[PDB]
């Protein structure tokens, strides 16, 4: 899923 | 085909709220039913066509398709389409655990392996074997049918609380309320501010409002409460999901038969075990005691001249209000950098330009925008990327720079179509989506130089994303491990700390003037304040992390105010639960959040040994970087990757002298  | 855009790029950002939710339901229909077609193929008639190439046919379908559903939640400018794609995001992860934990797909994937020439099929196919193996192995499904039912129903459990647990502090509105006294020492900030009765100003807990009032605001009174608030967003239901969501990680780390979760968890990265790291950090930790004690003495006297200066009573002590605000007073005294100054040389648009134009010289590629794109908001705008060598079209990004109602807070970059094979035979053109929160334009948008570091920064993603050509989904883009999947994003920062690169990036807003050279010197010699009690920080929160994933009966905010007593010196304030806020630990960085630091050491190694050597850019060594480091994605290991960059094993040599130390 997401990358920060 | 592979060197034209037209019809290439999927998605669409149209869709209502019964759009999402009926399309959810298609899409598990559509999905569920190749699932069903392999399972019920014999276990003799299983083949590389009917079973390996249609599961990985399927995923590309999928995870496609997927985004259109999960991404509008963090974007969406509608907050009842975000609601359906939350919703959608929930159902579709119960999808996945169920997918996932097929003990039918497991048993023929499991034949095909043992059966199968696997030298007459290619490594990456190999590699797709070896890995859907090894997921089913770590899903539980050598284990009896009554203990994968219980690890499905805590999986399904984990997956709510970890998207329940950042849609609480997203969906935070948390205010306090100040009068123009109380925010002494804050820029004409104060205007771009609302009002409330009383001739007071409303501050919120987001970014860019709390680290304004932490670094630059001269009543302590103010920054104590901003900091208590702060480090309580969303304390009761967050800590109530951690107490949940951490015996649950360990009970069905157990159960799959590892000690911890933090086990569980290395075995997928590049640092392999929990040894290794508890060693880097603990090394590292004590590599940076001297700065912190050295740093810590200079802000502590700092301190006591200020108050001493203003005539505020002085308790002795770096309170955890005060860390922030005195960090920047030793920049500015040390570095002569007034950062609200030094951004009136960073206007976006010139960011922008300079930011793009580095990276099309640098790694060979040539970016368009498109007039009147397809897009989830007016403000955001798209770019095609091609080779330039050979007018190859890679891939597409969106960039979402500005803040609003509903958007995402933080940064951070999505994969929203993957870089792969098609059943068709053709490439699937890359999507991706930078998502930041700068100010917007009468006086235009103006970076700090941070904000241009994250700019850059992902960035980074970006070009992964894009760049990266895979032939299976599961590898393609970002998909590497999780300890190096920050190697290609904290590589770019770099060309924030260059002279010459920062004299491309900055032009003053009004006259069009340069950076003074002076300037210009001390902003690169900058890159050390500090880095002593920064980086501790990160060590702290990555004991943390590690600490609360590897035994789950200490109490989590005790945990966190251990480390920041021993390690960095600035003790957490009573009544804070600053775990409760910890985005990281749901958001797929559960004990990994190392990984930041880990793969610096590799980034600041390629960065010194090949790239500062030959000219940072030189497009050959940048061509080098594409070659090795993106376009293979998760297709290799990361070790391998940086071998092949490298033509060795890294080491910390150029990390440790970044920062110092030896
Ligand atoms: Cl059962
Ligand atoms: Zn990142």
């Amino acid at each position: 899923p997401r990358r920060p | 085909s592979s060197y034209t855009v037209a019809g290439r790029n999927v998605l669409r950002w149209d869709l209502s709220p019964e759009q999402i939710k009926t399309r959810t339901e298609e899409l598990i229909v559509q999905t569920k039913q190749v699932y069903d077609a392999v399972g019920m193929l014999g276990i003799e008639e299983v083949t590389y066509e009917n079973c390996l190439q249609a599961l990985a046919d399927v995923e590309v379908k999928y995870i496609v398709e997927r985004t259109m559903l999960d991404f509008p939640q963090h974007v969406s400018s509608d907050k009842e389409v975000r609601a359906a794609s939350t919703e959608a995001d929930k159902r579709l992860s119960r999808f996945d655990i169920e997918m996932s934990m097929r003990g039918d797909i497991f048993e023929r994937i499991v034949h095909l392996q043992e059966t199968c020439d696997l030298g007459k099929i290619k490594p990456e196919a190999r590699r797709y074997l070896e890995k859907s193996i090894k997921m089913g192995k770590r899903n539980g499904l050598h284990l009896p049918e009554q203990v994968q039912n219980e690890i499905k129903s805590m999986k399904k459990r984990m997956s709510e609380l970890c998207i329940d647990f950042n849609k609480n502090l997203n969906e935070d509105d948390t205010f306090l309320v100040f009068s123009k006294a109380e925010l002494g020492a804050l820029p004409d900030f104060i205007d771009s501010l609302e009002k409330t009765d009383d001739d007071k100003y409303k501050i919120t807990l987001k970014y860019p409002h709390y680290f304004p009032v932490m670094k630059k605001c001269c009543i302590p009174e103010t920054r104590r409460r901003m900091e208590m608030a702060f480090n309580t967003r969303c304390k009761e239901e967050n800590t109530i999901i951690l107490q949940q969501l951490l015996p649950l990680r360990t009970k069905v780390a157990k159960l799959l038969g590892y000690s911890t979760h933090a086990d569980f968890v290395l075995e997928m990265n590049t640092a392999k075990s929990t040894s290794r790291v508890t060693a880097f950090l603990d090394d590292l930790s004590q590599k940076l005691k001297p700065l912190g004690e050295a740093e810590r003495e200079f802000i502590l006297n700092l301190k006591k001249k200020e108050c001493k200066d203003r005539g505020f009573e002085y308790d002795g002590k770096i309170n955890a209000w005060d860390l922030y605000y005195y960090m920047t007073q030793t920049e500015e005294l040390k570095y002569s950098i007034d950062q609200e100054f030094l951004k009136e040389y960073f206007p976006i648009e010139v960011v922008t330009e300079g930011l793009l134009n580095t990276y099309q010289e640098l790694l060979g590629l040539s970016f368009e925008q498109m007039t009147d794109a397809h897009v989830w908001n007016k403000s955001v705008t798209l770019y095609t990327v091609k080779d330039k060598a050979t007018g190859e079209v890679l891939g597409q990004f969106y960039l979402d720079l500005y803040p609003r109602e509903g958007k995402y807070n933080h940064a951070a970059c999505f994969g929203l179509q993957p870089g792969c094979l098609l059943p068709d035979g053709s490439r699937m053109m890359a999507v991706a989506a930078l998502v930041v929160n700068f100010s917007q334009p009468g006086r235009p948008s103006l970076l700090r130089h941070d904000e241009v570091r994250t700019y850059f920064h992902q960035f980074g993603h970006v070009m992964h994303q894009i760049c990266a050509q895979t032939d299976f989904a599961r590898f393609s883009g970002t998909n590497v491990e999780t300890d190096f999947v920050e190697v290609p994003s904290q590589m770019l920062e770099n060309w924030v700390w260059d002279v010459d690169s920062l004299r491309r990036l900055s032009k003053h807003y009004k006259d069009g003037s340069p950076i003074a050279d002076d300037l210009l010197e001390k902003l690169v010699a900058s890159r050390l304040v500090n880095t002593g009690l920064l980086t501790l920080r990160q060590i702290v929160l990555s004991k943390v992390d590690q600490s609360l994933h590897t035994n789950t009966s200490l109490d989590a905010a005790s945990e966190y105010a251990k480390y920041c007593s021993e390690i960095l010196g600035v003790a957490a304030t009573p009544g804070t639960n600053m775990p409760a806020t910890f985005g990281h630990l749901a958001g797929g960085y559960d004990g990994q959040y190392y990984g930041y630091l880990w793969s610096e050491v590799f980034s600041m190694d390629m960065f010194y040994s090949c790239f500062k050597k030959e000219g940072i850019m030189n497009p050959e060594v940048g061509m080098k970087y594409r070659n090795l480091i993106l376009k293979p994605g998760g297709s290799l290991d990361g070790m391998d990757m940086l071998h092949n960059f490298l033509k060795r094993e890294p080491n910390q040599k150029a990390f440790l002298m970044s920062r110092g130390l030896h």
